[PDB]
């Protein structure tokens, strides 16, 4: 109804870099609210009436726009500030932005691994979920070889990643491979490889029975 | 009617700038609305005859600030507190000035700021009860502090009183808010040996058709 | 002191409808509008309505009219919405919200998590995730759950009691045949370990489980 | 330094108070320290009496004082009392109604 592009739709900006992110209004509006949102978190009011800061919110922020274009823009960004920013037209049914994921980047680092084999406990239900964890690393571009360098054609694998932290600014991830019990039980070693930008050599961390 | 809500603000926190208020600042109305259910989240305090320090504001119709440039020699200038977070981090009242010693003295501070003006100036002000004899001298070094405030013809003096309270926020010590009006071509004179809330200017006073309503009803 | 107090997550089969209250408290209830909004997985944030207590001045989107239906108690001080007919299209987070006239002074709710769904609800199983021997980079020594197989979200795991509440990562669930899965892990140094404590506190309340693995060698 | 919370549903009256000395052996020879004071608090109000150390007019012999004060707690409140010296300690609160009472200066026989 009176639709937002809100559309710098990712953003990845290193420390001091300044920013700004735009939203439009399919139609015209007053005045436009930007709430913040990091993850498993309720929105906050971060610039309400187009250009005023709520309480809190460092200056670096600010805000602007009076017809169809708005903006929210950042003198320079911090760790702190990676977080996903919606634009809110209030003219009528309010309506919310698609919002801009603001990552920042900061210096590549390493994935921390560690791989897990599958419990007892597990094992004795007759099931085999063995774990690999890829923590702290950066770039989010990462690569887990599971199923056993040379045997490893990828096929019970799970995988999953958190989003960027605000303090620690890397990734992580944790991916797992289930087997049938005594199918897990009638194999060599089970290895977990990793490649990542800091490293030609994939990490490999493992276990070499059951 | 120029209908102010307060919200989740009490005059008297807008008036102080209590954080969550700091949006009424320099605010005017003609009809400041007060809610049933605001609060306060900041340092704990108490207004000695709040009831007419609400009305002359009220009536007031407007605080508007204007930040003068008083000179506090040898003490350290803005305390904050966690009681009162300002964002993060702890806070203050935006409208006063917490006094605490530097390095290891609280000199005797006696200052001025005189009214060119063509008008009144209100100025707010307050006292720190510390909660225990340990805080006071660990804050203004004596034992005993006092806070006198006066213009040409009134005076006030107010000594602060140690001792435990209802933990608020926190907190079992208190502030204690006090105001002095200005008359143009009057002075003012702050005189203190420990545990004054300096004021950081006046507001302007207006005489005019304003007042403040408890009121739950939706504008 | 203002605080919307939200109701717990859902799970309703499709065609039914849930109820999603709102406890408003630090603010005179029938003053201000309480808005509600919604967030599908990668979707934004979409308006349903509001209504204004003790007045009970509706707005709706047009999008959820007749089918979203918004009341709210004034002695309890909460409001409520209540969705019928569902689709797995309305499976998402709903807040409510004060937003007053001046967004300065803006509420949103926790969220109340409503999961549309044919599926049962399945306790959680928590496994150990401790380590075998080589543990040559030991600086600090990474530790991990497994909940495996349990519906609908959510789950919670906590280390420690909430002391371990530093260098954990609790990853996003995977749903497998409409069973979940996940997994957190716990880093702390190489010292207070081999032969330590430490202990992951999972909970699903979908099904009122609650597992500590102490995660022993 | 002592406190009791009003964990009832109604609002109670605390009536307490602070002794002057005449002489100021008295005021050591009592309280100890030269120099007393009471505090009486609420969450939100807050009193501190001083004592003052004088001679007053003889009264059924003695020409020391107490005055007296008063603290109401409404509910869900607490109250504190801290004092180092010269207190007359409460015994307990007075319930408070709101009716149609009131008092009458009279010399007129029922
Ligand atoms: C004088 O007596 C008063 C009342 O007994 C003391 O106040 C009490 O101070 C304690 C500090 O431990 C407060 O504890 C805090 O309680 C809150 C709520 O339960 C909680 O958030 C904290 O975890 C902490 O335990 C206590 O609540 C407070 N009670 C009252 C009425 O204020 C004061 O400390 C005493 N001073 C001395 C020297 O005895
Ligand atoms: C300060 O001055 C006052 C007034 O001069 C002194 O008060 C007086 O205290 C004496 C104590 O001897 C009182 O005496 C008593 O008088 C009553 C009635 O006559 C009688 O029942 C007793 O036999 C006794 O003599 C005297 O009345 C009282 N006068 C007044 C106005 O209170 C006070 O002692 C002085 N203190 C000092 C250090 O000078
Ligand atoms: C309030 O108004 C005065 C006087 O015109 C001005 O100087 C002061 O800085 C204003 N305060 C704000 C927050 O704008």
């Amino acid at each position: 109804q009176i639709i937002l592009t809100q559309s710098p739709a990712i953003m990845s900006a290193s420390p001091g870099e300044k920013v700004t992110m735009t939203c439009s209004a399919s139609s015209d509006i007053s005045y436009m609210h930007w709430y913040q949102q990091k993850s498993d978190t309720s929105p906050k009011i971060w610039i309400y009436d187009t250009s005023k800061l709520a309480s809190g919110v460092p200056a670096r922020f600010s805000g602007s726009g009076s017809g169809t274009s708005y903006s929210l823009t950042i003198s320079t960004m911090e760790a702190e500030d990676a977080a996903t920013y919606y634009c809110h037209q209030r003219s009528s049914y309010p309506t919310f932005g698609g919002g801009t994921k603001l990552e920042i980047k900061r210096a590549d680092a390493a994935p921390t691994v560690s791989i897990f084999p599958p419990s007892k406990i597990q094992l004795t239900s007759g099931g085999a979920s063995v774990v690999c964890f890829l923590n702290n690393f950066y770039p989010k571009d990462i690569n887990v070889k599971w199923k056993i360098d040379g045997s490893e054609r990828q096929n019970g694998v799970l995988n999953s990643w958190t989003d960027q932290d605000s303090k620690d600014s890397t990734y992580s991830m944790s991916s797992t491979l289930t087997l049938t019990k005594d199918e897990y039980e009638r194999h060599n070693s089970y290895t977990c490889e990793a490649t990542h930008k800091t490293s030609t050599s994939p990490i490999v961390k493992s276990f070499n029975r059951n | 009617h120029r209908i102010l809500d307060g919200i989740d603000c009490t005059l008297i926190d807008a008036l102080l700038g209590d954080p969550h208020c700091d949006v009424f600042q320099n605010e005017t109305w003609d009809l400041f609305v007060e809610r049933s259910k605001a609060f306060s989240n900041c340092y704990p305090y108490d207004v000695p005859d709040y009831a007419s320090l609400r009305s002359l504001v009220a009536s007031s119709g407007t605080l508007e600030f204007i930040t003068e440039g008083f000179t506090w020699t040898g003490v350290t200038q803005n305390g904050g507190s966690n009681a009162c977070k300002r964002g993060p981090g702890s806070g203050f009242f935006s409208r006063l000035n917490w006094l605490t010693k530097s390095g290891s003295t609280y000199p005797v501070l006696n200052v001025t700021m005189p009214n060119n003006d063509n008008f009144d100036k209100l100025y707010i002000w307050g006292i720190h009860h510390p909660s225990t004899n340990q805080e006071q001298t660990s804050l203004y070094v004596q034992a005993s502090g006092r806070v006198t405030v006066s213009t040409r013809r009134s005076q006030q003096t107010i000594i602060p009183n140690i001792g435990s309270r209802p933990w608020v926020r926190g907190l079992s010590s208190r502030i204690s808010i006090y105001w002095t009006i200005v008359k143009p071509g009057d002075v003012l004179v702050i005189n203190s040996n420990g545990n004054l809330i300096a004021p950081r200017g006046y507001f302007k006073m207006r005489t005019g058709k304003s007042s403040i309503m408890r009121s739950d009803a939706p504008i | 002191q203002v605080q919307l107090q939200q109701s717990g997550a859902e799970l309703m089969k499709p065609g039914p409808s849930v109820k999603i209250s709102c406890k408003a408290t630090g603010y005179s209830f029938s003053t201000y509008f309480i808005e509600w909004i919604r967030q599908r997985p990668g979707h934004g944030l979409e308006w349903i309505g509001e209504i204004l207590p003790g007045s009970d001045n509706t707005n709706f989107n047009e999008k959820f009219k007749d089918r979203a239906t918004f009341t709210a108690d004034t002695p309890s001080n909460t409001a409520y919405m209540q969705l019928s007919s569902l689709t797995s299209e309305d499976s998402a987070v709903y807040y409510c919200a004060r937003p007053t006239g001046r967004l300065w002074f803006s509420y949103w709710g926790q969220g109340t998590l409503v999961t549309v769904s044919a599926a049962k609800t399945t306790p959680p199983s928590v496994y150990p995730l401790a380590p075998g021997s080589a543990a040559q980079t030991n600086s600090m020594v990474t530790l991990g759950c497994l909940v495996k197989g349990y519906f609908p979200e959510p789950v919670t795991v906590t280390w420690n009691s909430g002391s371990l509440s530093s260098g954990v990562h609790t990853f996003p669930a995977v749903l497998q045949s409409d069973l979940y899965t996940l997994s957190s892990s716990v880093t702390v140094p190489s010292s207070p370990r081999p032969s330590e404590t430490v202990t992951c506190n999972v909970a699903h309340p979908a099904s009122s489980t609650k597992v500590d693995k102490k995660i022993v060698p």
